């Protein structure tokens, strides 16, 4: 059936805090690694951390461990990000996305892999205002 | 007719059960060079057509375009098994060299082999 | 329940085509312990009662002392398949530390992942 | 059918050198790897040296290379194995064994592996008379 939507997105100074939600449908959040992926204009889409389907793995990127921290609430079907430190280089349009692979998400990796189902965008903007 | 390791094939998997596995379908041979020459049998990774996109570190991409596969395809390195030799029919390529080192990397993570 | 890697287990390879292989047997796991975990299949190697002492670097000498098998084996490290989880049928015992970094270098060498 | 049998052995003195050969019955040459092993009294016996069953390949051991050198002819289904610079710790008994296993002497391994089919012993020894 449906699938993800993302919510919380804004503007923020750099230094400042966020966190993205990410409600889910049509399928058992236990089934599906879910993961946050951001696109900046002019550049490739970047992934940015990934939960396991099961809740026991969590990958980040490099430049990002150490700010960012991906949570799951598996009775709400909701995956949140909170993203602390925020640069204003962290301007892009985050998405959460599903995959229904087993073992996405489990290997210790600084790279997260490109999941299959995605979502509607969220804007995330930071600068001085 | 000299199999060498990295060189694209097209074997008969059938019949493996119970799932995942199929027919004749592209492979990848893994099985190193002095093995591949007196072995009655040779080691291959399987070659997926399905949902083709790198999703662990134990896959690798490999493109319709560089290579004579049918769609864009991932090597399947945590899917492997040992083939005799009269199951291979023909070779389509063989990998690069770089190509050669994403898939000698992502086959001692499968293997749990560093460390 | 728990699959690790090193484990003796007993599958069944039937049916698998054409020579070598057979019908319950024991294996070994040699699928690392993430992969172990959460995929639905399993790497094993094959574990052969017939002629059993080590022939080439590929194979790795275990005991019916210490090891629940019938007789004196050879894990074969170039007879390789990845099995459904539910074909394994029970556990026996376990590799040794250093039994396992025998398997471990002659995986290498059958893959030809060194130089 | 029968096997093999060890010619050569004999007495030399320390530095001398000798050739050893194994006539072949009841196979193929092309279809067995022949292989070299001595067995002094009170030590386990020792691998020297083999000839894969294709004639490409060929190992010894580290007490051994530059020193004995193996070697085969097909037409007279006999492998020979030249040892020099010969020294009284070359004192054993000396078998020419064969094996039917596919790839075996192929690798390059300063370890040869022990055979399944062996032949009648030779005697060598090396020392002052």
């Amino acid at each position: 059936q449906v699938q993800l939507q993302e919510s919380g997105g804004g503007l923020v100074q750099p230094g400042g805090s966020l966190r993205l939600s990410c409600v889910v449908s049509g399928f058992t959040l236990d089934d599906y690694a879910i993961g946050w992926f951001r696109q900046a204009p002019g550049k490739e889409r970047e992934g940015v951390s990934c939960i396991s389907s099961s809740g026991d793995s969590t990958n980040y990127a490099d430049s990002v461990k150490g700010r960012f921290t991906i949570s799951r609430d598996n009775a709400k079907n909701t995956v949140y990000l909170q993203m602390n430190s925020l640069k204003p280089e962290d301007t892009a349009v985050y998405y959460c996305a599903a995959d229904p692979f087993p073992g996405v998400c489990t290997y210790a990796s600084s790279r997260i892999y490109e999941h299959d189902y995605w979502g509607q965008g969220t804007q995330v903007t930071v600068s001085s205002h | 007719d000299p199999i060498r390791r990295g060189d694209v094939y097209l074997a008969d998997l059938s019949p493996v059960q119970g799932s995942e596995q199929g027919g004749v379908r592209p492979v990848v041979i893994i099985q190193n060079d002095t093995g591949n020459k007196y072995s009655p049998t040779v080691i291959v990774a399987a070659i997926t057509g399905r949902i083709n996109k790198a999703k662990i570190p134990t896959h690798v991409e490999i493109e319709k375009k560089k290579y004579k596969l049918d769609k864009d395809s991932v090597i399947l390195l945590e899917q492997i098994r040992t083939l005799d030799k009269k199951r291979l029919k023909e070779k389509l390529t063989y990998l690069s060299d770089d190509k050669m080192k994403e898939v000698d990397n992502a086959l001692m993570i499968s293997l749990g082999l560093n460390a």
